[PDB]
This record gives structure tokens, sequence and C-alpha cells, in this order.
């Protein structure tokens, strides 16, 4: 048992797994790097240095480090 | 577009195994919402068109009524005025939503019209100032086109 990405509903995507977990303890939704990035990049509230945006579930701050 | 497929793979299976009450959706996509009890659309069957865009789920589904319906937020062409059907900041779509929830939202919209977000100004005014007249018209519209 292991959990699907909260965005694409799949476990494996391009050989990656949903290892991007929401900071918020009241949420904790897992995401693929690819999926979370694809969603955040189009959001006006996002910032990039590493990328910051909102959890697509709880709307709380979320941090995504690309590799 | 691997994400579009994985979404549809799970959503279609779930829509087939445990769909929202009064709602069905099957492979473009076809959706059906049964008219709710204690609504003027009761005993009406409403067919819908559900187009899944290439960038789904990063973009909202495109849903229109195929069945004519008499409603303040739904035009004669089946177009639906609903925030979850549009991207931010103007809209409220996000990947946490899906086909089932959007359809449920449409089902809820049918039960509780939004007079503050009218697509049909005439129908919208009637809903506010002559509820019974609106209900009467919606009933007849349902009998004529939805069954
Ligand atoms: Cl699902
Ligand atoms: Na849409
Ligand atoms: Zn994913
Ligand atoms: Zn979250």
């Amino acid at each position: 048992f292991t959990m699907d990405c909260g965005i694409c509903y799949a476990y494996q995507l391009d050989g990656t797994i949903p290892d991007q977990v929401c900071d918020n303890s009241q949420c904790g939704q897992p995401f693929h790097q690819i999926c979370l990035y694809e969603w955040l990049r189009g959001l006006l509230t996002s910032r990039q240095s590493i990328i910051f945006g909102e959890c697509p579930y709880c709307s709380k701050p979320i941090t995504l480090k690309m590799s | 577009g691997m994400q579009r497929a994985s979404r549809l793979k799970r959503e279609l299976h779930m829509l087939a195994t445990e769909p929202p009450p009064g709602i069905t959706c099957w492979q473009d996509l076809r959706a059906q919402i049964l008219g709710g009890a204690n609504t003027p659309y009761e005993k009406g069957v409403f067919k819908l068109e559900v187009i899944i865009p290439e960038r789904y789920p990063f973009e909202p589904p495109q849903i229109r009524f195929l069945t004519p319906i008499y409603h303040p937020n739904i035009d004669s062409a089946g177009r639906i005025c609903l925030d979850v059907l549009k991207l931010p900041p103007k809209g409220a779509w996000r990947p946490s939503l899906n086909i089932a929830t959007v359809l449920t939202s449409i089902q809820l919209l049918m039960s509780e019209p939004n007079p503050d977000d009218p697509l049909m100004a005439d129908i919208s005014s009637e809903f506010k100032y002559n509820k019974p007249a609106f209900l009467k018209n919606a009933r007849q519209w349902t009998e004529k086109h939805a069954r």
C-alpha cells in the first residue's frame, strides 16, 4: 500500500513517485514533482528561487524543490 | 499528457463503481443528472457533454447541458456559469476537484440557483421576484424537454 499523487491520481509518473508532501499536518497530500510544478507555475501566487505556492488541497503554503 | 490518462483511468472507474447519487458519467464523455426531489426539475433526465481538455487536470473540464433546462445560471445553449468550471483567479478550479465533484456542483446549482451570477437575466429576475412563476416555467420546461 502506497499513495497516489493528489494531482494526477497515479502512483508512478515517468519513473517518479509522489514524494512531494504537503507541509500542513491537517492535509499532507502527496504529489509528484512534475505535477505540483505544472500546477504552481501557472499560479500568480507562486514564487521561484525551489518554488513556493499553495497546496491545491488545503491552500496552505507548500515548497517544491526540483532536481 | 500522462497525467490526463491516469486521471481518467481512475475517475472513470470510480464514476462506474461508486458515482454521486443521481449522477452518472461514462466514456468525449457523457454525463447524466437526474432531476432532484423537491426541485422543479424533478422527474427530469438531463444529458450533459463533458469534454476533458488536453491539459486536464490543470484545466477544468468543459461541461454543457445537452438537455434544455430553464435556469438562471444556464443559458439556452447549455452553457453553465459556475466558478469551478473556470481557472483562477476569476474561477475556482484546482486539481483537488474532479469530474465527480464538478458534476455534483452542477447538481447542487440546479437545486439552488445563484441569482447573483445570472446568465439569463430574464429568468434570473423571475427567480427573485416571482418564485412560483419561475417554478411553474421550470416544471413545464422539464416536462417538455427532459422526459
Ligand atoms: Cl477518483
Ligand atoms: Na470549463
Ligand atoms: Zn502526479
Ligand atoms: Zn495541503
